[PDB]
RNA sequence: AUGCCCCGAAACCCCCGGGCUACACGCGCGCUACAAUGGGCGGGACAAUGGGACCCGACCUCGAAAGGGGAAGGGAAUCCCCUAAACCCGCCCUCAGUUCGGAUCGCGGGCUGCAACUCGCCCGCGUGAAGCUGGAAUCCCUAGUACCCGCGUGUCAUCAUCGCGC
RNA sequence: UUAAUUGGAUUCAACGCCGGGAACCUCACCGGGGGCGACGGCAGGAUGAAGGCCAGGCUGAAGGUCUUGCCGGACGCGCCGAG
């Protein structure tokens, strides 16, 4: 099973935004308090429709500040890297975590001869 | 009797009367100054002028400004001035002048400004 | 005592208990001073003449340390992820504690596990020239 | 003789092994748990340390008259090193020297001046030129040079 | 007793002196007690700024000042003494503050 | 949709007034200058060297 | 500013994101040290320059701190930043990559912005390494100067180890 | 190396320099999106908007785009000269 801060996934569910926040971090929990953006309600009406089933586009996103909840958790969104949208699938283990940190946008680098 | 001491920043103002020969520096007794070195600048003076002297006058001395090296010696100036007043003898002066000429001149050595190219470390120092 | 083990880890005697609880991995200097004025003891004192039963007291000041006076803030692990309790890691749990979050941080394919797993700095230290 | 004719360090051990006696000065239950300054880097050494942050205090009220809690702070502050970065200074805690003070008012020996901080009762004056004429009574006979 | 404060701030010392100076002749002529013109400590603005417009070469500053100095009249309570001022020509760089303190 | 957004902080808030630089602008006491539009004023201003 | 060429649904303008930070690496200038004149607890005397109204904010209160609340007074000789550090004394540890050395990484909390994962700072706890005196070679300086010590300020909502100045 | 790490600077006189602080803005790089192009001529006009607008889909989102149909009560599509 799958526990965050003493709490499964479907425990984590019935939490209040306060006390779901109040198991974040500070950094997470204070963006929260703060209050998401315009935008990021708006893409949580997006994600809420979805999980309705009443939002059958497949879903992207730009914000990459968005905080995953667990209310996003099994859903295939496409984050903004800077050139395309790559996609992420959310598992349980992201709650606590901003949208960003699974959207690469540098590529590798490796060595070869130097100039 | 006045009398202005003043050194680097620090300005050490004395002012002497008859007494016993309690000696303050802002209203604190000479003897029990932390600072070792400078309770032996600021007892220099009344060294040679003699312990006569000493116990002949009351001496107050109240310094703003500087360090306590400057400071001290701010008081040290002051109480030299104020000794040379208070007894008005030549003899002691020319005893001072002997021992240290800045006793009764003073040093008007002052704090170039510092200049670019590095200016954090002082006028002259420049980058590598 | 010029050897005195301690919650399976080893000091030396001629060390200051506040000295010698330096050695465990899991305890700073200023851990051992609150646990030592957990205990009512000198800081200072020989570690050497520790009768057992002291080693027992700070053994188990090590297992619950919030119940024994230590605030929640000076555990290395405050609301622990699986628990939401403060808690106080050590040795072996300490490395599976971090070992853990190693993976979960590479399983959420975040930067921090990528970072991690080529082995680079993470907290955005300039490399062009450094390390 | 005053505070004045003895040194700081002499007259504030004295003023804290007499306050030691006074069970208005207790230590919170915090006071061990935690190091006199945000500057400082390891916690106290002694667990007297309390008393003499107490009889520091009160003797700056000897001397500063009205202070505040940020003026103490940025006395008791000190410098910090900050890695492989400078060292830099940095004002002292609020939390210790205000309970401390708070102590103090309790004890009666300070009262406040409101907007202005807090001052010295006459009884703590009295107390601490008591300590002081001990002090310098006694250096008189062992620096005869005090008697002056 | 009413006493009248004029603050007279201005660049140009020279201006400064000449409305000191003024108020000065206007005060014994008026036989009113004046307090001498007190000269507070002249406020030197620095602004240090890079000469070269781009960032080759030697790195030289210049250092611009302006030194505005200002000095304090306090004068006492005559309502003639105190309506003379108003009819002074004032230089443009000169500026005056009168404020009354009780 | 053409308006710049509202920046009350950052580079983007202050532009020189006279070459309207997003650059070096100097705030002391309200110039709002662009570094080298300030050498070409500073005389006019009043400023001296010494 | 401005010659010539070019660009005209763009090389014009506006919006989102990334990037400008990425690194096996070499080089430049600095920062911290490579511990005994060391490290640490307590205490004391000590400055200057500048800046301060979406500001300084004394003072009071809560919090261990980061900070939160209230808050006089200040548009400046009058109120605030404001007090220093290097210094010494009393005592503790006692030449060892270790106490120094902290890079580094985890958790929690605080702060600015609408937003700090890329890509901020600060705080408490935990880990906390390399580093134990540097070849060839070359750098600066001659008196309140060099070194050492910290501070103020420019850019600054936040960002310094930077520049200018004390 | 990168889609991109925007460019200048080469010893004395380039390398805490322009950048005197890059989360947006800075911005000049890259990817994506959106709006235009003064003023004249050709043609149109007003028969009505050129611009916004609900409900959606696309759109990261933005009546941007289109389904739908309104306003808006006023002259502006497209091509050429030229901006």
């Amino acid at each position: 099973e799958f526990r965050y801060r003493g709490y499964t996934l479907e425990q984590l569910m019935n939490m209040s935004l306060e006390e779901l926040a109040r198991l974040f971090p500070a950094r997470q929990r204070r963006s929260l308090k703060r209050g998401l953006t315009p935008e990021q309600k708006k893409l949580l009406r997006k994600i809420r429709l979805a999980k309705k089933g009443k939002y059958k586009k497949p879903i992207r996103t730009h914000c990459r500040d968005m905080i995953i909840l667990p209310e996003m958790v099994g859903l295939t969104i496409y984050v903004h890297n800077g050139k395309e949208f790559v996609p992420v699938e959310i598992k349980p283990e992201m709650i606590g975590h901003y949208l960003g940190e699974f959207a690469p946008t540098r590529k590798k680098v490796e060595h070869g001869a130097p100039g | 009797i006045q009398t202005t001491g003043k050194r680097k920043t620090a300005i050490a103002r004395a002012v002497i009367r008859e007494g016993k020969g309690r000696v303050r520096i802002n209203g604190k007794p000479v003897e029990i100054i932390e600072p070792e070195i400078a309770r032996f600048t600021i007892l220099e003076p009344l060294i040679l002028a003699g312990e006569e002297i000493w116990n002949s006058v009351d001496i107050d001395v109240k310094v703003e400004g500087g360090g306590f090296m400057g400071q001290a010696e701010a008081a040290r100036m002051a109480i030299a001035r104020a000794l040379v007043e208070w007894t008005g003898d030549m003899s002691l002066k020319e005893k001072f002048m002997k021992y240290d000429r800045t006793m009764l001149v003073g040093d008007p050595r002052r704090t170039e400004p510092h200049k670019p190219n590095r200016s954090t470390k002082g006028p002259r120092a420049k980058r590598q | 005592r010029h050897i005195v083990r301690v919650a399976g880890v080893d000091l030396d005697g001629n060390k200051q208990l506040r000295w010698a609880l330096t050695a465990i991995k899991g305890i700073g200097i200023n851990f051992a001073t609150m646990v030592c004025r957990v205990a009512g003891l000198d800081p200072f004192m020989k570690a050497g003449y520790l009768t057992d039963e002291q080693v027992k007291k700070i053994e188990e000041i090590l297992a619950d340390p919030v119940a024994h006076g230590i605030p929640r803030w000076a555990v290395n692990r405050p609301k622990d992820y699986e628990t939401g309790r403060d808690l106080h890691l050590i040795t072996a749990k300490l490395d599976m504690a971090i070992r853990e979050d190693i993976m979960r941080l590479r399983r959420i394919r975040a930067y921090r596990g990528i970072r991690h797993e080529l082995g680079l700095p993470v907290r955005g230290q300039r490399t062009r020239s450094n390390f | 003789a005053t505070v004045y004719d003895v040194p700081g360090d002499l007259l504030v051990e004295r003023v804290a092994q007499r306050l030691k006696e006074i069970p208005e000065i207790k230590p919170p239950e915090w006071a061990p748990f935690v190091k006199t300054g945000r500057h400082k880097e390891r916690l106290p050494e002694q667990e007297d340390w309390w008393y003499y942050r107490v009889a520091s205090i009160l003797r700056r009220v000897y001397l500063d008259g009205p202070v505040g809690i940020e003026r103490l702070r940025t006395y008791y502050g000190g410098r910090k090193n900050r890695g492989h970065a400078p060292e830099k200074f940095y004002k002292a805690g609020g939390s210790i020297i205000r309970k401390a003070l708070q102590q103090l008012e309790a004890a009666g020996f300070v009262e406040k001046v409101p907007g202005k901080g807090r001052v010295i009762t006459p009884k703590g004056r009295s107390f601490l030129d008591k300590i002081a004429t001990e002090l310098k009574k006694e250096l008189e006979e062992i620096i005869p040079e005090l008697k002056k | 007793m009413q006493k009248a404060r004029i603050k007279i701030a201005s660049t140009n010392v020279r201006s400064l002196d000449e409305v000191a100076n003024q108020i000065k002749q206007i005060a014994e002529r008026t036989g009113v007690r004046m307090s001498g013109p007190i000269p507070l400590p002249t406020k030197r603005i620095r602004i240090t700024t890079r000469k070269s417009p781009d960032g080759e070469g030697s790195a030289t500053f210049d250092r611009w000042e302006l030194r505005v100095h200002k000095r304090l009249i306090d004068i006492e309570a005559d309502e003639r003494a105190m309506r003379q001022i108003m009819r002074i020509r004032v230089p443009e760089d000169v500026t005056i503050e009168i404020e009354l303190i009780s | 949709y053409n308006k710049r957004k509202p920046r009350k902080f950052g580079k983007g808030a202050r532009r020189c007034i006279r070459c309207g630089q997003y650059g070096p602008i100097i705030r002391i006491q309200g110039l709002m200058l662009c570094r080298h539009c300030f050498r070409e004023v500073a005389p006019k201003l009043g400023f001296r060297k010494y």
